[PDB]
């Protein structure tokens, strides 16, 4: 062959934190399908948003938009044990058809998106040379995302933790822990990620006996 | 919409 | 300047599944200091174990092994809560410190690698060669370890919410519950991810009631 | 040693 | 656009000395069309084979052979005067239609090479790790085919000079230069470099009085 | 080992038509040394200046300059015979070391060019995201100084076959030949590549007894 | 065939 | 300073 039909940016979408997750990595040769397995961020959340991005940057909102659609009708559950399918699927045509499947529901929604949307030849040269530009901050925004994520999770299992401990859990343990979470549930507000660092660092040093009680419990 | 996907 | 000194490979550790998780990328510029926050696989677990690799291949048994040591005396806890930082620091003079921290304990081993470790030129050609040869190979392998390490988290959350369940679950619901865990359980010792996501998506499929009750209770 | 560090 | 229609491979033609020279770059987004003006290596040289190659490598035999032709009836004239300009043009079909036309004469010969020629999918990934594993390699052969058609340049113009010098060239000057024009006709046979570049030097310290004869008569 | 010593960008030379002639290749490691012969481009030029460029642009004006120096002493002869080799010499310390030396002479001069002379950091990473905004650019400016080099070899070669030639060449073509040759000279000071293409085929055209001549000669 | 054609 | 060599 003298020609290869290959993307000219990566295709994913965005995750919690509003990074860009790829699911179809730049230069790949089409046709082509690759899908990966999501989750929800909240206790009881019911409907995800699939907002679908082209480009390099990892920060979501340095990227093409493609467009978004909801998935919902989610049942009930705790955060993160949702399972939502997310398929990217680019066919012989150039056509990217996204769908997410939630595996308990099997409730579906799509996106079709035309093989000329997104970004021209222009902004596609600009865009690699801005990920190239920008690599260093695009990677400290990739490590604040994942000490945000992390907060989070911590932030949450917690409290959980905590409300199955009651009365196991000493006055004085309980005490210290709800002021160190209240403290780094401010700092998941902001971009600083030492700050976040060092009031995950305080949880950690206050918890030890909830962690023994907790692994205990199980 | 709503809260984007987290990655498991 | 005139040279560069830069990094010719990427350096970073072993992570659940046997998956190189890179700290320092392929061509930065030292000197350098990165670090991230991981965590304990299992319940209770007391060590763990930082395995140094370089190289550019998402399987860690591709790449070269710069070393391992193990941080010990991390305290009783649930799987996911240990803080355990680590840092790659390679200084003016090309020598890499690795070091990982327990945030609780504040416990800390390290390990020094020399400037002269690792691959040769020749090695090191034949490795960007081979990652780049095998740049599908790889893509399935960090998706399957994705799949597998998901399927993890549901195995072990839903059996922690089986038992705060207790008696709100009904009979046929623990039955069903279970004989999937142990179906997934089977599937998680595989290579093949669809069986996993077929196992996965059972236990999607059986545990609703589990997943209302666990929400309710939270 | 013992069990690789996981990602969180 | 989502996608791009790009060349996965360089394409040019083979040049003097088996090296392959490039008329549309690797990456190049179709359609384009680009021209370069070449000319012939020997005095009253009739006609040029217009091989046509795909891939990245120096050396011509290395490369995917795409066909080749022949183009005649250029006129009776020294080596390098005749204006061959060779066209690569490809379509929006991804067809490359390649002509060689004679300026002087207007004489043209195409190639029209389809779509579907060339390396496949494996070949031509083989070939981008082949350039890269052989860089050396082949920046040595660019090398050696540089000095090569140097010396045969310095061989030719030297004998053109001589001629018409006649005379004015001393009986010891024109000596020395013929047996420096016989070693070096020699080693233009070998693949060694630093020889060839031997004999021209030598070429260089015996005719520094047909230098200046030469440069005297324009 | 973990650092390897390489080029951030390339080292060359400024050749006739102000274009970058590349030496030592980005990315290359040190120590390393290259050379290449050049030549005068004009009859009887008894100097060549040796201007030492970093960067990735075609246009030399577009390079980090690292300095200049004077060949002389070069001894009377035609354009194109002169060996003037360059070598391009970079140490273990990452110093720079440029010779040009006459092969005919035996005449050498160096510059030598300290570890922290050119781009730093900032300027290196502009320059290499510049090189790749303006590939398209660059390609066009390289086609021209090629076409423009070229025209220059056929102007001047040309000219010496007329002398050659003399009564030989027809009153007709002579006229027409001279009248091209006025053409080709003004629009080789110009920029505009079809132009200058326009004025050689003219040169082309009207030159056919005269090459016939020429050719005859030898 | 003949010769490959020389760049200038 | 003078001409910039040429390659040949």
């Amino acid at each position: 062959v003298l020609l290869l039909d290959v993307t000219p940016l990566s295709l994913g979408i965005e995750t919690m934190g509003g990074v860009m997750t790829t699911l179809i990595a730049k230069n790949t040769t089409i046709p082509t399908k690759h899908s990966q397995v999501f989750s929800t961020a909240e206790d009881n959340q019911s409907a995800v948003t699939i907002h679908v991005l082209q480009g390099e940057r990892k920060r979501a909102a340095d990227n093409k938009s493609l467009g978004q659609f909801n998935l919902d009708g989610i049942n009930p559950a705790p955060r993160g044990m949702p399972q939502i399918e997310v398929t990217f699927d680019i066919d012989a045509d150039g056509i990217l058809h996204v769908s997410a499947k939630d595996k308990n529901s099997g409730k579906e929604q799509k996106i079709t998106i035309k093989a000329s949307s997104g970004l021209n030849e222009d902004e596609i040269q600009k865009m690699v040379r801005d990920a190239e530009a920008n690599a260093e901050a695009d990677r400290k925004f990739e490590e604040l995302v994942q000490t945000r994520n992390q907060g989070d999770h911590l932030l949450h299992s917690t409290r959980k933790q905590v409300e199955e401990a009651g009365d196991k859990l000493p006055a004085d343990d309980k005490t210290a822990i709800e002021s160190a979470l209240t403290a780094l549930e401010t700092a998941l507000k902001g971009e600083d990620k030492a700050a976040i660092e060092a009031k995950m660092q305080e949880l950690a040093q206050v918890s030890q006996k909830l962690m023994e009680i907790a692994q205990q419990q199980h | 919409s709503h809260p984007r996907p987290i990655r498991v």
